DNA sequence: CGAACCTGGTCTTGACTCCATTGCCGGATTTGTATTAGACTGGCAGGGTTGCCCCGAAGCGGGCG
DNA sequence: CGCCCGCTTCGGGGCAACCCTGGTCTAATACAAATCCGGCAATGGAGTCAAGACCAGGTTCG
């Protein structure tokens, strides 16, 4: 059954979220809010740039410094080899 | 009762389902044959893999891909119109088919008896002659119009009559007339006579033609009146012309249909009650097969009245589908589709009803419309049970389509096959090993298998250690063998046991658990005392490893399982773990003595001193490692660390055996010394020789004095030295170490002229050639017997064949007869004797002739043990089959009813003899009856375990006849009491309170059924457990009295002249087979018999010596003479193992007597429930069942038990369902077997409430010590 | 070696949220045999009035909002395949021919 | 201390652009249906194996004259 | 004393589960609806660029 569950990338993606989790919780609050609506991971809605700034009362090019701000942040290396892991 | 899954029931009801309730199941019609459309792949609309119908294939996603995330849950797309959910149920969701015509069930209508005919009262040809439309029937008549308009309709059906009366009047008179005409026109022209006679006869044969046809005619309209009268429903009307002209002639006074819609309009208007009363006063007043036919029908009858089911569902208006995901059509590599053939069968249904639903739309004449509807209803019989009526549809191949029903009958089956057991994770197997150097609780494991069967604890010990980020570096790491991970295995393993398993599991035993550990290479090194328990040698036999992950199922394991808990039998409480062939050899050279040896001890003392005595067994180990002293020799060393034997120790100081203190001589070997000192310090001294069963008395008393972990270290500790030894006892195999005797060749020229002198005398004619066959049979087996002897006396015992032999490590002399001296006589492959024996040994080197001749006997013997061990496999499934539901339930039934045991009956000279079989039935059983001495000394206790000192005791006391208590007469019902199955085999302490004896007892008698050498043997103890009606069977007497023997023309006519008031008993066909049975002398005439005392010698019946001397004797006959089979084997079951099967056979009694409480003329129910009814209807109505106690077979009172479940896996699994549907009988789960099936925790054992239901809290005072 | 295979649905790992969903509206359903049926469509959905209840059959929305009767056509009758080949006096006179047969059969 | 500078975010506006989003029309292809007038008008996989029970013919002892 | 009658009894037989002594077909055509898909051609919101303006407190200088 080709089709089935393999049973150890469950596991791998269920302890993938648990460790996504923390490393959002090593950010800022704006931050993990604005990663966390942008790609809808707190729901499984994806959010634009322009909802982000309409729920949080600034410029969507400000959600898009943010953004690039937090891109920026999450590719050191030295804090995502275990997410280099993950994959 | 919730289908939420929530893993606690307790309660299964099966039942009838409406066609409301398949209606009520399903998520919509299914109406298209259309399965998967060839393009897209995608599920068809409406067709049978819908995933409207059903559910989704794509996990939260609708079929447009509209909504496609688990945000959108429970709703529907109002375009595809899926409901989003998971998509494993589409393995749930049943689809149902609405059906334009009715249709009978073939599971109510293909039975014996069909049970449509028996609630109709009706032939099954009735059934098949309505539901393949064949003939008429009627289902109503206003009587109540018909009679007062019957005054009328007789008036016009005389006048219909008088009608055609006045036809055949008027075409009488026309051929009178044209006959007048011909006579007229006849007479006044000349012609032959003869040609205007046969003008006249051919007006004749016109006018008899018009008469006799109007005649038929006024016959038919009779007819069709008499039949109008005769109209009444339940009326079959073949030919239907009748019933054609019977529709328009007085069409409304009835109603008359054809088919599953008659048969619906029958069971509709149905008073059940009133053929229910009707049936009730038949089976009350009646008489002969009339009243048990009335009763065979209102068993089903009153079936359908009690539940809270009707016949209305006995035929089918909506058909269910089974969900898709079990009949799947997956795609293979190449796109290669694999169809389920369900979906041909479905399709056939389906395609069936829309043809005609769209007849019927159309209209069509009734012949299209009938065979349309015959066609849909065969349709739907071969999808329930493909060829249960006609021929078997099939396909390509002609193999026919696995229908519904094939799914559950059969081996492929889903009950046995789910019996059957399914394959498991966290497994493994190997090929195995010989492990000499690891303890009793260890097994060998190459890295490379451990390594794949921790693999998730490995993980998880090695990323919790900084050796990965997460698990997928760690499995990366276990998948490129980084060096470290063999340390986390050990990590890892440490205190882990595993379950090891042998091919077939014969017995308990078989499965073991161990504590593992890492051995390089890549077989399971396993230790060598367990090879016994396991029938394991290490030819190339592979085992395979289990694991368990659980906290309680490593417990279950640990404490359970283990093999160091392991060590005595669960069948005759024997050691398994005893040594054998190397460890006996190398024990016995060890302990052997033989005088002369090198620094012996003499005696001799003249000028020089005794020189044989030693200080210390040390000093005496340095004198034997200097080329001094064998180790065989005689000594006399002076132990301190050593219990001297009770002798010794007793008259040396005063009964205080301090084998710390003591120090004490003794005339010994060393190496008896040596080997008592593997031996516990608590043990006395042994001062013997090493033979096998002296070594099984020293462990059976060592395991029944000793905790078991003391018993463990001293096997282990005399492998090690039994191994040390088997190398040093130097028993090799020569040529020259085979001697074959120098007086060999004048006994075969002995017994050859005697041989030849047989050969002349029948050559002579003097006697025939069978009695000249037996004569050479018996000259040679007394030659090869002479062979033996000679060779026993001219053998040495430090001759290494005869050494292996007579230490008891394997073998019988037989085997060294047929290696030097003769091979003796070789069977015929029918089983005869070849006249010609091998007169040559296998040493001497046989020749051409001589092999062919042993080949015959080499080929038999391994075909039948091919054929015992499936026969073994097929008597174990049937007693396990049996005996699943008796566990101990309860500490002490606290009856007094117990057998009686001999125990010891004595000899005429006044000595109290010990019967053999002491062991095997009055050991390990708790008293019932206090023993006394004439009423002197209350020697033994109620209730004491009846070991070897309590045997003693009683054999010193002299008495014999111990009523002891057994499981033959346990007053517990659910299961047997702990006392009355008295001490456990596999523990030696009593029995606790959830183990399962039934298996253990099956599994015992079951096993060494491979060792039996086959009228006797395997299929005579088959036939006994079975109770059949054994082939050779010996007469019984029936009263006491004189015989009258007496012998008749081919077979003996024995009567019986009765001692009491009563008739002499004939005894008719007793062939000449049968022999006067010797007793007490032989049998004479006028021999005083017992009641029951056996006429011939040979097999009594056991249900007419049931019937003779009651139920005990037939237990105590059931017993003794299975157990006297496997005495012949010299196979020690203790009998308890027996008389827990015989305990299960006479659960039920027979019941003749209806007598006040709903009952049957020989029905077989419960005593106990017989019991029951009676207490509670004793009064109001006190009129009890006449009650009868009947012995019934294994296969038979396996399959008469209330759990359906449990009996769906014993035969066709139809019948054993379509009744309990019918029944409504709700299965209680309370056997192990069904919660087996259902995975709920089984009650025996540890499943049990009293221990699962623990709970564990440490103490206040260990709270307060952290 | 060994021969593999996979049921053509597609299978995600996610977690069953009983909290956080689209919320939804409820349309009640009635079929031509009063039977009630209550079909959870999407909130942001338009709700057909007409919809293939579980029943097997059409099931009409619970309420008058009036669907569309028919907008169907008759498939084909005997009659419009006799009209094809045959003249409506061709059929007329044989209804007088068959009238007259019927009155040999009953009065001549 | 007073103050200029330097670079950290922080946010705004304004423009731009860019790629989905329909949307419509044109055509391609695919699927389902209607119609093909000389005559033609009743068969095929099916049997053999095992065993268990249903039922009519027959002994047969009891009822009847 | 013998003649009739249902109870019983056995042979006949009637019938449920298993197996295996055990395939090539006229042939298109007309048409209408459905459906796919392909290419311009409106977007129009959503992302991107960039400039620039808000300062806030280190950095350095007087
Ligand atoms: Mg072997
Ligand atoms: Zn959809
Ligand atoms: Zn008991």
């Amino acid at each position: 059954d080709s089709e089935a569950v393999v049973a150890v990338d469950a596991v791998s993606f269920t302890l993938l979220q648990d460790q996504l989790q923390s490393v959002l919780d090593t950010l800022s609050e704006r931050e993990a809010g604005v990663v966390r609506l942008r790609f809808g991971l707190t729901d499984g809605q994806p959010r634009t740039l322009d909802e982000i700034g309409q729920v949080y009362g600034v410029t969507r090019e400000r959600i898009r410094q943010i953004e690039s701000k937090t891109m920026s942040k999450l590719r050191h290396p030295s804090r995502s080899q275990v997410l280099r892991d993950y994959l | 009762g919730a289908m939420l899954d929530v893993n606690f029931f307790d309660e299964l009801r099966i039942g009838l389902a409406t066609a409301e309730d398949i209606r009520q199941w399903s998520y919509g019609e299914v109406k298209k044959p259309e399965t998967i459309n060839y393009r897209t792949l995608k599920p068809e609309k409406d067709g049978l893999f819908c995933e409207k119908i059903f559910g989704p294939t794509r996990d939260w996603e609708c079929y447009c891909g509209k909504y496609k995330r688990v945000r959108f849950k429970g709703i529907i797309c109002e375009r595809c119109g899926v409901e989003v959910t998971r998509a494993k149920v589409r393995r749930e969701r049943m689809g149902h088919i609405e059906l334009a015509a009715p249709v009978t069930h073939i599971w109510y209508f293909k039975g014996v008896p069909s049970r449509l005919g028996y609630l109709l009262d009706l032939a099954p040809k009735d059934l098949e002659k309505i539901i393949y439309f064949a003939a008429y029937v009627i289902t109503s008549v206003d009587e109540e119009m018909r009679h007062n308009e019957l005054s009328t309709l007789e008036a016009e059906m005389a006048v219909e009559r008088k009608a055609v009366e006045d036809q055949r009047d008027g075409e009488l008179e026309a051929r009178a007339q044209k006959l007048e005409a011909d006579l007229a026109e006849l007479e006044a022209e000349g012609a032959k006579a003869d040609a205007r006679r046969k003008v006249r006869d051919g007006g004749e044969r016109e006018m008899r033609q018009i008469r006799d046809r109007a005649q038929r005619e006024l016959d038919r309209l009779e007819d069709i009146w008499s039949t109008f009268t005769k109209l009444a429903p339940k009326q079959l009307i073949v030919d239907e012309n009748l019933y054609r002209e019977l529709v328009d002639r007085y069409g409304e006074y009835f109603t008359g249909a054809m088919g599953a819609e008659s048969i619906q309009k029958l069971i509709e208007n149905f008073d059940i009650d009133a053929e229910a009363e009707s049936l009730r006063d038949v089976i009350r007043n009646g008489k002969g097969q009339k009243k048990l036919r009335a009763l065979k029908r209102l068993k089903v009858v009153a079936a359908f009245q009690q539940s809270g089911n009707s016949p209305m569902g006995m035929v089918l208006d909506a058909v269910p589908v089974i969900p898709p995901e079990l009949r799947p059509m997956v795609q293979l590599d190449g796109g290669r589709f694999a169809t389920s053939d369900l979906n041909d069968l479905y399709r056939r249904v389906i395609n069936r009803n829309n043809r005609l639903k769209r007849l019927i739309d159309l209209g069509a004449p009734e012949i299209i419309v009938n065979n349309e509807k015959r066609m849909l209803q065969e349709s739907v019989d071969a999808l329930f049970d493909n060829g249960r009526r006609g021929r078997p549809v099939t396909g390509p191949g002609n193999r026919p389509l696995k229908s519904l029903s094939d799914l559950l009958k059969g081996k492929q089956g889903r009950f046995r096959q789910n019996l059957l057991g399914k394959r498991v994770d966290y497994s493994g197997r190997s090929v195995i090993v010989v492990g000499p150097q690891l303890k009793l609780h260890q097994c060998g494991l190459p890295k490379l298998m451990a390594l794949e069967l921790f693999k998730p604890f490995v993980m998880k010990r090695l990323v919790d250690l900084n050796h990965a980020q997460n698990i997928k570096s760690a499995k990366r790491m276990v998948e490129r063998q980084r060096p470290q991970v063999w340390d986390v295995l050990e990590e890892v393993i440490a205190e882990h046991p595993v379950l090891l398993n042998r091919a077939p599991t014969l017995h308990r035993l078989g499965i073991q658990a161990f504590e593992p550990m890492l051995v390089e290479g890549k077989a399971i090194q396993l230790h060598p005392l367990v090879c016994e328990a396991f029938n394991a040698d290490f030819d190339g036999d592979q085992m395979a490893v289990h694991l368990p992950l659980s906290a309680e199922a490593q417990a279950e394991a640990r404490i359970l399982m283990l093999s160091s808990n392991n060590i005595l039998s669960p069948a005759s409480g024997r050691p398994l773990a005893m040594p054998r062939l190397d460890m006996v050899t190398g024990l016995y050279y060890l302990t052997t003595e033989v005088p002369g040896d090198t620094g012996e001890y003499q005696p001799a003392s003249g000028d020089h001193p005794e020189t044989g005595v030693y200080s210390s067994p040390a000093e005496a180990i340095m004198a034997a490692d200097r080329g001094v002293l064998s180790v065989r020799a005689k000594i006399k060393v002076r132990l301190t660390q050593l219990r001297p034997p009770v002798e010794i120790e007793a008259e040396l100081f005063g009964h205080s055996g301090w084998q710390p203190g003591d120090a004490w001589m003794a005339e010994t070997t060393l190496g008896r010394v040596m080997f008592n000192e593997l031996l516990p310090l608590g043990y006395p001294f042994v001062n013997k020789q090493m033979h096998k069963k002296v070594q099984a008395a020293i462990i059976n008393d060592l395991a029944e004095r000793y905790p078991m972990i003391v018993v463990a270290q001293t096997v282990d500790k005399l492998k090690d030295a039994g191994f040390y030894w088997a190398t040093r006892s130097g028993v090799t195999v020569s040529m020259a170490d085979v001697l074959v005797p120098p007086r060999k060749k004048e006994i075969l020229d002995h017994y050859e002229e005697r041989a030849d002198k047989v050969e002349k005398q029948f050559q002579r004619g003097a006697l025939n050639h069978d009695e000249r066959n037996e004569a050479l049979v018996e000259i040679w087996k007394e030659a090869t017997d002479e062979v033996g002897q000679a060779l026993r006396e001219h053998y040495p015992d430090d001759n290494p064949i005869i050494t292996i032999v007579d230490s008891g490590a394997t073998g019988n002399f037989t085997q060294t007869r047929t290696l030097a001296g003769m091979k003796g006589l070789v069977t015929n492959p029918k089983g005869e004797f070849i006249p010609r024996p091998v007169k040559s040994s296998f040493r001497e080197g046989l020749t051409v002739l001589e092999y062919f001749i042993n080949t015959h006997g080499a080929r038999k013997g391994l075909a039948d043990t091919a054929l015992r061990t499936a026969d073994s496999g097929y008597l174990t499934r049937r007693l396990v089959d049996v005996s699943q539901d008796v566990i101990v339930r309860e500490h002490d039934c606290q009856t007094e009813r117990g057998i009686v045991v001999e125990l010891a009956e004595r000899a005429p000279d006044g000595t109290l003899i010990r019967d053999p079989y002491i062991e095997t039935s009055a050991y390990a059983r708790t008293l019932g009856t206090d023993a006394v001495d004439e009423a002197g000394n209350v020697i033994v206790e109620r209730g004491q375990d009846l070991g070897d000192p309590e045997i003693d005791a009683l054999l010193a006391a002299g008495i014999t006849q111990v009523k002891v208590r057994s499981v033959l007469t346990c007053a517990t019902s659910t299961g047997v009491c702990a006392t009355c199955y008295g001490r456990s085999m596999a523990t030696g302490k009593l029995v606790d309170i959830g183990e399962a004896v039934g298996i253990v007892a099956a599994q015992s008698i079951g096993e060494p059924g491979t060792q039996l050498t086959m009228t006797g043997g395997l299929p005579r103890v088959q036939e006994l457990f079975e109770a059949r009606v054994p082939r050779g069977k010996a007469p019984i007497a029936d009263v006491t009295g004189r015989v009258r023997l007496e012998d008749g023309e081919r077979f003996y006519k024995i009567t019986i002249v009765p001692d009491d008031g009563g008739e002499e008993v004939v005894y008719d066909k007793i062939s000449k087979r049968q022999r006067l049975r010797v007793f007490k002398r032989v049998l004479s005439d006028g021999d005083h018999v017992e009641v029951g005392q056996q006429l011939m010698e040979g097999s009594a019946d056991p249900h007419e010596v049931l019937r003779v001397q009651g139920p005990r004797e037939v237990q105590i006959h059931l017993v003794r003479e299975v157990q006297e089979v496997y005495r012949a084997q010299g196979v020690s079951i203790h009998d308890k193992h027996i008389e827990v099967i015989v305990r299960q056979m006479l659960r039920r009694v027979t019941i003749i007597d209806s007598g006040s409480t709903e009952f049957l003329p020989g029905s077989l129910i419960d005593r106990a429930e017989f019991e029951a009814e009676n207490r509670r209807v004793v009064a109001e109505g006190g009129e009890p069942a006449a009650g009868r106690p009947v012995l019934m077979g294994i296969t038979k009172a396996s399959l008469a038990t209330d759990s359906w479940l449990s009996a769906a896996s014993f035969q066709e699994t139809t019948r054993v369902l379509t009744d309990a549907a019918i029944n409504c009988r709700s299965d209680k789960l309370n056997g192990l077997k069904e919660n087996v099936i259902i995975g709920k925790l089984i009650p025996a054992g540890t499943g049990i409430n009293r221990y699962r239901n623990i709970a564990v809290q440490p103490t206040e005072e260990a709270r307060a010590a952290a | 070696r060994v021969l593999r295979g996979s049921r053509l649905g597609a299978v995600s790992y996610e977690t069953d949220r009983n909290h956080d969903l689209a919320p939804r509206q409820i349309a009640r359903y009635r079929t031509d045999n009063g039977e009630e049926f209550e079909v959870p469509f999407a909130d942001d959905a338009e709700i057909p009035g007409t919809w293939l209840c579980r029943n097997g059959m059409e099931g009409t929305l619970i309420e008058g909002d009036l669907p569309e009767p028919k907008k169907v056509k008759p498939p084909r009758t005997h009659w419009d395949m006799l009209l094809e080949r045959r003249s409506i006096e061709e059929l007329e006179e044989l209804l007088k021919e068959r009238l007259e047969l019927i009155r040999s059969r009953r009065r001549g």
